[PDB]
């Protein structure tokens, strides 16, 4: 037989493996597993309400009670450790009668509001009541009730339906790191709440909607909109940040209803951030849908695809080859970036780069812009040194795993950068390059812990790449990495954290800026979804073409607007901060007369008298295979090949300006969230 | 692809050149049960839908709008791959993401912090 | 009469293909009279149409698949012989018939 | 009075005075002809709204 | 002295290889013992080293306008790889 | 006469190489045989004195896309003399021809034509195997699991063409599939 849900049991050694009899079947489990986990290995799925595999054990609900031969009373299988030779019994009358008793107690004060509950067709309480519960209720007295409390603009609260499993409290205390929710009171009158009118300000606060087994905690924007049985589930990835969390887009027709997490033990581990969860609102607002060209007076008129392409192809032949600049956006996929690079190269230019970390970064060796330690590999680190990075706002899930490691392995975190708020205890070593200089030479008290740590982990932020002293800072970081051993064959510690979903693919494909002063001396700028660049930098004589799906400040400057499809409407490959390549699956139809980015660039190349060998998405991926062949071997764990020793010696001077913060508004980062209605009211009341 | 069964089946040649995804749907995040797992499905990527300009209903022109979600289900990846191979569909396989059972104990909630260190 | 037993080799499949093709050829005059195809199509354009269908299904090497194809073709021929199908249907199926394909498809719609 | 939407019509019904801290709303005089029983806690200052009927209940004395 | 004019003629040098194979081992040796020298002599040339599992050892070179030339480094030694790079640098542009 | 007696008698009397699976239950005594022994088994079960099965109730196909032999053909049989029912099943894929039983049971012709129409299974020695239910010129076998519920083509009247024509299907409101499956099943 196979474990429930295809769960993989990792046996550290064959010696430490006890044997249990779940239902007369011999089961081998490691020492430390509980009765519930042993049953899960044996294909038996025990009912549960308060137990979560990512939260600490708390045997409240008493729903997982089973029978054990050497036990006078039923044991809570979620908390009872498995012993060698133990005989578990799950389908016996004792465990049954216990399950109906517990269900009868749970459904005693529960409100009769299944029809209006947003957990209607997806509730564990009623699903288990049908299966493991009884048929008739013996309760006739008056039920209890509680008032509802405001937890913010994201979590809708109806605590009359609370079953008091305390999963939200445990999540807030352990995973989120923001202790603001707790069980208040004693007895049947105990309630979940924050006591003082306050709102859930955690970037992971939206995950309490999922961990709640009942409709007590539900999404406020996705309130009453639809039922779960009406929604088609698409397994897609994230593009808001460079973590690339695995999500599940649910849609009802041509619009996206909601986004919920998807299991991935190596990237997100069942959680997503609020920005990921509530970015679907912007996909249906201010969407560009028709090609548009400015008029003589200065107004945009809707134009067919043929005429817009004709205009841009006619203007592209009137500018000098080095006058052409193509800038890719943060949401761009690898194929379209490759097509854009080919198009600009054939025209005689070499100025192609991405929105963010594209100031001249050397992408020559691929360990200098990737998390050489996997995200899941950060759990083995003993000391984190965050050099000018704020993972809480940049890569919120990497912050989640850092908090997990700190609260479990008692790791130490040393932070070097601008003042910020952390959900774990951190030591503020400094605020600028002088701190790195102090660390490198030694005698700093944190250097003792750095050199006395078995598995240190240095994490450098992507914002450290736009500075003028980038080479000096990278050299000093590598000197720290070499002197205090962090890069070894058995453990790699040097990490670089990117902020944009397209940065890893752009650096892999060679999309690196050549001339720093290239956007001021340009005459044809092709803003391929790049609305996060300063449009005031572009000269007033330049012909700016904006290719995107949302209207932003770049639209007010563009001369031609070419509508494009969002990440939920196309097949594209994105690379994580760790170099892991994933693909998005289309979920909803493209709105209006908008086309895929690579299609638009290919059509423009054809109209501009430039032939491109590929004509389909399969042809482009063959071209990528000759540039970055790891962007087509999707879902493969390929580690870095070389180390920091190959970089040439660079004796520059490190500057004195303190590090800046790259994300000011966590809820306003890309164009989709910038056009969303939920993110506006989130940044209006949740940000301080 | 030896799509001979596709030729002797009756599917029109236009729909025999579709690109499909073979995958195993994962457990929903809002429920802890693991009953709807282990089955493999063929995703036809049928996204071409619009809105009826009389009542707002969702219109479609794709015959494979819900076949893979409603009727076409397989018990293994090999079965779905063989089906796609015989029907001549260009397929790609997405391996499912499975949980890893780690050691968790109730006593870990109550762990000694250590001797008070005046560091 | 009865459906023939399944073939055992490719030679039998080829023989049945030739027999079915000859049967369709003998069926040509009857269609010219049941439907007013006299001043419509030459008596050899249809023959070329069946030849082209056989030739573009000629990459099959499985005798069972060939037998099923022959059976379906014979069923279609029997249906056409009867007045079951409408007149324009056979004329809609049995008639023999600049920048870039990609750019025209791009101008048409996003879904290729 | 078709110009009044149901929201405005239910916003004009004065709240029902209840002496206790909790009231059970069924939606009609005959229980079988109303909505499922709903117990509403009157421990706030604003009137408490039934999630089925829209009727508002306010505590009488304290 | 051809190692000092690589950036003058070329515009990008990609060296595809595999990190776990016995066919790309001379390519790995060439990268290890020559990347620092070439990069030091040509600070602005983007010498990209990209590796995957099922990849044959190659060596690409973009030129003035999209022109690319590739050499299969599958049966060459390290001096042979260096000579192939010399041919790309010299005869290419 | 009964499931307990028919099971034992057919276990003893029947040749062993014919049947390869025998279920004895209250839902029905089934026999599973190879497609090359179906006709022999039914001829035996139609003529034997203690198993006088003289009524063929119906022939139905079942589609199992996950199996190598995709289609399951079920023969529901009735014995009026002994007041008993017997079910015989075989398995065939899309490109094998199974033997026809019209020789033994004359009524089998229409159910065999319906099975061929609905699933695409061909029968050897069938006097006339042509579609019986679907429209003239129908392409595809609707009762297969991979066949879309609404089909591929649609029918409407074309005024310029002055005849009823067939066009690719285009629904004004698509079929909404509701997933009611529970994870605690
Ligand atoms: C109005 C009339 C109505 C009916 C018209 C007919 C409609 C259906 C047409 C039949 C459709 C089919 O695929 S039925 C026929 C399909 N069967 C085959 O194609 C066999 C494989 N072909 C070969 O073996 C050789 O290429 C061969 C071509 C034999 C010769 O070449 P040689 O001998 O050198 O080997
Ligand atoms: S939480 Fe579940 S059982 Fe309670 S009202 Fe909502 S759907 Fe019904
Ligand atoms: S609000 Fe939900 S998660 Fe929190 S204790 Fe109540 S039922 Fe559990
Ligand atoms: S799941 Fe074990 S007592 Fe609640
Ligand atoms: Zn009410």
């Amino acid at each position: 037989r196979n474990p429930v849900g295809g769960a993989r049991v990792h046996f550290s050694n064959p010696e430490d493996a006890i044997e249990v009899f779940v239902d007369g079947y011999a089961v081998k489990v490691p020492k430390g597993f509980t009765v519930l986990q042993a049953c899960e290995v044996a294909g038996v799925d025990i009912p549960r309400f308060c137990y979560h595999s990512r939260l600490s054990i708390a045997g409240n609900c008493r729903m997982c009670l089973v029978e054990v031969e050497k036990s006078p009373k039923p044991v809570a299988s979620c908390a009872m450790p498995a012993l060698p030779g133990m005989k578990i019994k799950t389908d016996t009358p004792i465990a049954k009668k216990a399950r109906e008793g517990v269900m009868e107690f749970l459904l005693m004060n529960h409100p009769l509001d299944c029809p209006i509950c947003d957990q209607g067709g997806e509730c564990d309480l009623q699903d288990q009541s049908m299966a493991f519960g009884s048929d008739r209720g013996r309760f006739t007295e008056m039920k209890r009730s509680v008032v509802d409390k405001n937890l913010g603009p994201l979590v809708k609260t109806v605590m009359t339906r609370c079953i008091q499993c305390t999963r939200c409290v445990r999540f807030a205390s352990e995973v989120a790191g923001v202790q603001d929710l707790g069980i208040l009171g004693r007895g049947s009158g105990e309630e979940i709440g924050t006591y003082v009118e306050k709102l859930m300000t955690s970037e992971l606060s939206g995950n309490v909607i999922d961990i709640c087994p009942v409709g007590a905690l539900t999404s406020k924007p996705f309130a009453f909109k639809a039922r779960n049985w009406e929604l088609k589930a698409t397994e897609t990835i994230d593009v808001s940040d460079a973590v690339g969390s695995n999500i599940r887009v649910d849609s009802r027709g041509p619009e996206v209803m909601r986004i919920i997490p998807r299991l991935n033990e190596d990237i997100n581990e069942e959680w997503i951030s609020d920005k990921t969860r509530f970015c679907y609102d912007g996909l249906k607002r201010q969407r560009l849908s028709d090609p548009m060209i400015r008029d003589s007076d200065g107004r945009f008129k809707a134009v067919s695809w043929r005429d817009a392409l004709a205009v841009v192809g006619d203007i592209i032949h009137q500018v000098k080859p080095d006058e052409i600049v193509g800038v890719a956006g943060q949401l761009s996929d690898a194929e379209s970036m490759m097509v854009l690079k080919d198009f600009v190269n054939r025209m005689g230019s070499d100025n192609v780069w991405c929105e963010g970390t594209a100031a001249g970064v050397d992408a020559d060796l691929r360990y200098s812009y990737l998390m050489n330690t996997s995200i899941s590999g950060l759990e083995n680190a003993d000391l984190f040194l965050l050099i000018g990075t704020q993972p809480r706002v940049e890569a919120a899930m990497v912050n989640a795993r850092i908090c997990k490691t700190v609260r479990a392995s008692n790791a130490k975190v040393g932070y070097v950068g601008p003042p910020a708020e952390f959900n774990y205890d951190c030591k503020h070593l400094g605020t600028g390059p002088d701190t790195l200089k102090e660390i490198a030479e030694g005698r700093h008290p944190f250097c003792t812990a750095l050199k006395n740590a078995k598995n240190p982990a240095i994490i450098v932020g992507a914002g450290l790449f736009n500075r003028t002293d980038k080479n000096a800072i990278l050299s000093s970081v590598e000197s720290i990495a070499q002197a205090n051993n962090v890069v070894r064959p058995d453990w790699n510690g040097l990490n670089f954290l990117l902020q944009y979903a397209a940065q890893a693919a752009a650096l892999d494909l060679g999309l690196i800026q050549q001339s720093a002063k290239a956007l001021e001396s340009a005459k044809f700028v092709y803003l391929m979804g790049a609305d996060d660049v300063n449009v005031d930098k572009i000269p007033k004589d330049a012909f700016v073409v904006y290719q995107g799906h949302h209207g932003d400040k770049a639209v007010y400057r563009a001369n031609v607007i070419l509508p494009a499809s969002a990440f939920t409407e196309k097949e594209g490959t994105y690379e994580n901060t760790e170099g892991f390549t994933q693909q998005t699956v289309p979920a909803v139809p493209t709105v209006g007369d908008a086309r895929d980015d690579w299609k638009i660039v290919r059509a423009l190349s054809e109209v501009s008298g430039v032939k491109l060998p590929y004509n389909s998405i399969e042809g482009v991926r063959s071209r990528i295979k000759s540039v970055a062949p790891n962007l087509v071997h999707t879902d493969e764990r390929e580690p870095a090949a070389f180390g920091p020793s190959l970089k040439p010696e660079c004796k520059e001077a490190m500057s004195t300006t303190p590090f800046q913060t790259v994300v000011e508004n966590f809820y306003m980062t890309n164009s989709i969230t910038r056009a969303s209605k939920i993110m506006a009211q989130c940044s209006a009341v949740l940000l301080k | 692809k030896r799509g001979e069964i596709g030729k002797v089946s009756g599917i029109p040649e236009e729909h025999l050149s579709r690109k499909v995804i073979i995958y195993s749907p994962a457990r929903t995040a809002t429920q802890s049960g693991s009953g709807k797992l282990g089955k493999w499905k063929i995703n036809f990527v049928s996204t071409l839908k619009w809105e009826n300009p009389l009542m707002g209903w969702t219109s479609t022109g794709d015959p494979y709008a819900n076949v893979g979600d409603s009727a076409l289900a397989f018990d293994s990846e090999e079965a779905a791959k063989s089906f796609a191979e015989r029907h001549g569909w260009d397929y790609k396989v997405k391996k499912p993401n499975t949980p890893l059972l780690k050691v968790k104990s109730y006593s870990d909630n109550f762990k000694w912090k250590g001797n008070p260190q005046p560091e | 009469i009865g459906v023939p037993p399944n073939s055992a080799n490719l030679t039998e499949a080829r023989r049945r293909v030739f027999d079915f093709f000859r049967a369709a050829c003998r069926s040509i005059p009857t269609i010219m009279d049941i439907y007013n195809l006299q001043d419509v199509v030459a008596p050899s354009q249809l023959r070329y149409a069946i030849s082209a269908q056989i030739r573009n299904n000629a990459h099959i090497t499985d005798p069972k698949v060939i037998d099923l194809l022959i059976f379906k073709g014979m069923e279609e021929l029997t249906d056409i012989v009867d007045h079951a199908k409408q007149r324009h249907h056979i004329i809609g199926q049995y008639v023999v018939g600049g920048k870039t394909d990609f750019l025209k498809n791009f101008y048409t719609s996003n879904y290729f | 009075r078709s110009k009044k939407s149901p929201m405005e019509l239910i916003s004009e019904v004065p709240p029902i005075k209840v002496d206790g801290r909790i009231v059970a709303c069924e939606g009609d005089t005959n229980p079988a002809l109303g909505h499922p029983i709903e117990f509403i806690c009157l421990d706030l200052n604003e009137p408490a709204i039934c999630k089925y009927c829209g009727l508002r209940y306010v505590q009488d004395h304290h | 002295a051809w190692r000092g004019s690589i950036s003058k003629s070329m515009k990008e040098l990609r060296i595809l290889l595999c990190q776990s194979s016995p066919a790309s081992a001379p390519t790995r040796t060439f990268v290890e013992k020559n990347y620092k020298d070439l990069k030091s002599l040509n600070p602005k040339l983007p010498i990209l080293i990209r590796e995957c599992s099922g990849v044959q050892p190659q060596m690409w070179a973009r030129y003035d306008m999209g022109v690319e030339r590739c050499v299969n480094l599958d049966g060459l030694t390290e001096p042979q790889i260096l000579k192939a790079l010399e041919n790309l640098v010299k005869s290419g542009a | 006469m009964d499931n307990q007696f028919i099971f034992k008698y057919s276990w003893e009397t029947l040749p062993k190489k014919w049947v390869k699976k025998m279920e004895r239950s209250e839902h029905g005594n089934r026999f599973d045989t190879n497609t090359d022994y179906l006709f022999q088994l039914l001829c035996f079960l139609k003529l034997h004195t203690y198993t006088r099965v003289q009524v063929l109730i119906d022939i139905c196909g079942v589609d199992y896309p996950s199996r190598k032999r995709r289609f399951e053909v079920v023969y529901n049989l009735l014995s009026t003399r002994y007041n008993s029912r017997i079910r015989v099943q075989t398995s065939a894929d899309e490109v094998t021809r199974i033997s026809s039983v019209v020789s033994l049971f004359p009524s089998a012709g229409w159910w065999e034509r319906e099975v061929w129409d609905m699933f695409g299974v061909s029968f050897i020695n069938h006097p006339d195997l042509r579609r019986i239910l679907t429209d003239y010129g129908f392409e595809g076998h609707p009762l297969r699991k991979d066949f879309p519920l609404s089909g591929y083509v649609q029918v409407r009247y074309d005024d310029p063409e002055k005849r009823v024509v067939s066009e690719p299907i285009e629904m004004t409101q698509e079929f909404r599939y509701f997933d009611f499956a529970s994870p605690w099943e």
